[PDB]
DNA sequence: GCTTTTTTTTTTCACAATCCCGGTGCCGAGGCCGCTCAATTGGTCGTAGACAGCTCTAGCACCGCTTAAACGCACGTACGGAATC
């Protein structure tokens, strides 16, 4: 077989039929897709990384993240962001 | 047993995976057991607030499946995408339709 | 290795297709002065491109430049480009 | 015989090519163009197909963009030509050019 | 009755101030304005010393380098006296605003 | 008057100042208030971000470092403050 | 010490414990913070060499940023490797342009 | 007490009196040294965690440095960057 | 204030270009399958960092002098830009 190669297309199908149910995509637009998210997890990973480095911490945390999407998201796309984290990581802790 | 993480947060977008991504990606010695959980929230909502904003761009060109040239035209007409993409080139993406004033006949 | 020595291809960028980009970026008039001035730009942005490319490519030993390669490298110009992986 | 006035069909192409996203360079010239420049750097290369098409991408898009910078030059002088010094002042205040 | 024409004076002060190196903002000013500013993101900020002169040295340096380009916008319209639609068109082209 | 806009603060004088260190000869009349525009603009992103970091760091004093490191993100990387 | 053995003024030992601790790699060889410390040191050198100069050349013992701000910005090179870099108390290089000088 | 914050300064200084062993410094001058050395060995280290990351690789060699060096300084400058991290990595070799 | 033309406006068809549909056909989006290797479970151990307590740094407020800089106003020259060719 050929070697694996990850992708988060089944995620990205996975949302889009949330959205838009009656709604494809396109090999090459999947694959802007995916570009689109690496790009960003390397953008929020690194301003996280850059965070905890500079107030001497050896532990990238939650805190961290968000501090990061506000200093890289604009605006309302920021808050969005930040409630659906702060949502998400509520929900994970009470089901622990 | 086993309920996958992303499951229990309410998530689409894998934080297994994500929680590995980041020990691996030299970005800290630690990583904090949320920092995955709301990264993959975050990457998750910022994707579908793109296939939405697509998708209607879609349906407007009259088609069923989204194409570069609707996630461009969705990205650029959205003021915060595109400002959030703004050195960021999307292949086979196109331009908006833009004519300056002055060019135009009398 | 039968046969590879290159030409003059940057008269390959034809004053048609110099025309249909400036039509892209919504030009109406085009001065008899831009197309060769065009090319040197051109010229100058793939020899920064592919210089950036050849060397991921040297370092990773291969002969071959991937679409990983110029990737990698655009994203060094702050030219980040979607849709040919990474 | 009729014959449009001198505008009014770059106006047209300025609206086909606007609406559409195929590349706009003819795909052998570009890529026997790589192949020649790359030489300068390192012989008997070869290329993946979608690292050539990835930089056909990332050009016209380059140029695309700075054909824009540089009709804003050109109506920022009154004209309506781009002329070689819309280009360079262009460059000049993005800073790719000293 | 000793009058310099108009624009010698403005050179004199340019050759003064391309030789020198010291903040051209008065600090005190400066200082209300990044105090001003701060409160809109957090209230009852302290500020280190060097922070304000940091954002200060910041500032000028900016202003500075967009006034060269904006001269350069104003000559490339054939005229001597800069004006908003530079500073603007200048701002365009750097991708500052859209 | 004399009250409570800051920015007003930035005399002509000093924005004649810049324009000059800027080789700029002959100066509009509306400039000093787009330059007022610009200024601010400039400082909202830059301080917006250095409190970003303040608030994150858990302290009060707003530290030289905290805008350097915005500075470095908004691309305008500044030396000898302790870059 | 290590630093004597590779020639050199900057520290391979404080250079090589800045790359494991820094969030780069894994891993770190026992060339890379030698090569790190003699490109540092080199580009150093070359500043304080053209800086010193500039010193020098207003009778002055001691480099000030006015110093580094024109050596720096008179080396085509220099100047590119700091282009988006901003030298606090640099000032800016004498320059009128043409068409705005009399006659 | 007084924080304890280390500098690149001490070596500054023993370069300037290997170019200029008569001239001296300023401390906003020697601020700029070190927020110069800091920049680009940040900028080095970067883009060899990078080449080593885009490689599979685990270990920053002197040969990531080298590649990384070509990539970010230009061309003349390169060229004696290389010859002297090259000539310091022999000598140091050379000697144990 | 006219008489006589140019300038600008209007209306009438001719013609090209683009637009919109159904018909047709090919291929890649979509999805199912079977197997894998990476995410999960449940465990252990060590230390990163939260936390309370204390130190003393440097940020802030205030005040009272001495100017240097900002200010407002008079005046006119060189500039921007409209108009023509
Ligand atoms: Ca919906
Ligand atoms: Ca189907
Ligand atoms: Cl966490
Ligand atoms: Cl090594
Ligand atoms: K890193």
């Amino acid at each position: 077989k050929r070697s694996r190669k990850e992708s988060y297309s089944i995620y990205v199908y996975k949302v889009l039929k949330q959205v838009h149910p009656d709604t494809g995509i396109s090999s090459k637009a999947m694959g802007i897709m995916n570009s689109f998210v690496n790009d960003i997890f390397e953008r929020i990973a690194g301003e996280a990384s850059r965070l905890a480095h500079y107030n001497k911490r050896s532990t990238i945390t939650s805190r961290e993240i968000q501090t990061a999407v506000r200093l890289l998201l604009p605006g309302e796309l920021a808050k969005h962001a930040v409630s659906e984290g702060t949502k998400a990581v509520t929900k994970y802790t009470s089901a622990k | 047993k086993a309920k996958t993480r992303s499951s229990r947060a309410g998530l689409q977008f894998p934080v297994g995976r994500v929680h590995r991504l980041l020990r691996k990606g030299n970005y800290s010695e630690r990583v904090g057991a949320g920092a995955p959980v709301y990264l993959a929230a975050v990457l998750e909502y910022l994707t579908a607030e793109i296939l939405e904003l697509a998708g209607n761009a879609a349906r407007d060109n009259k088609k069923t499946r989204i194409i570069p040239r609707h996630l461009q035209l969705a990205i650029r007409n959205d003021e915060e995408l595109n400002k959030l993409l703004g050195r960021v080139t999307i292949a086979q993406g196109g331009v908006l339709p833009n004519i300056q004033a002055v060019l135009l006949p009398k | 290795r039968h046969r590879k020595v290159l030409r003059d291809n940057i008269q390959g960028i034809t004053k048609p297709a110099i025309r249909r980009l400036a039509r892209r970026g919504g030009v109406k008039r085009i001065s008899g002065l831009i197309y060769e001035e065009t090319r040197g730009v051109l010229k100058v942005f793939l020899e920064n491109v592919i210089r950036d490319a050849v060397t991921y490519t040297e370092h990773a030993k291969r002969k071959t430049v991937t679409a990983m390669d110029v990737v990698y490298a655009l994203k060094r110009q702050g030219r980040t480009l979607y849709g040919f992986g990474g | 015989p009729h014959r449009y006035r001198p505008g009014t069909v770059a106006l047209r192409e300025i609206r086909r090519y606007q609406k559409s996203t195929e590349l706009l360079i003819r795909k052998l010239p570009f890529q026997r163009l790589v192949r020649e420049i790359a030489q300068d750097f390192k012989t008997d290369l070869r290329f993946q197909s979608s690292a050539v098409m990835a930089l056909q991408e990332a050009c016209e898009a380059y140029l695309v963009g700075l054909f824009e910078d540089t009709n804003l030059c050109a109506i920022h002088a009154k004209r309506v030509t781009i002329m070689p010094k819309d280009i360079q002042l262009a460059r000049r205040i993005r800073g790719e050019r000293a």
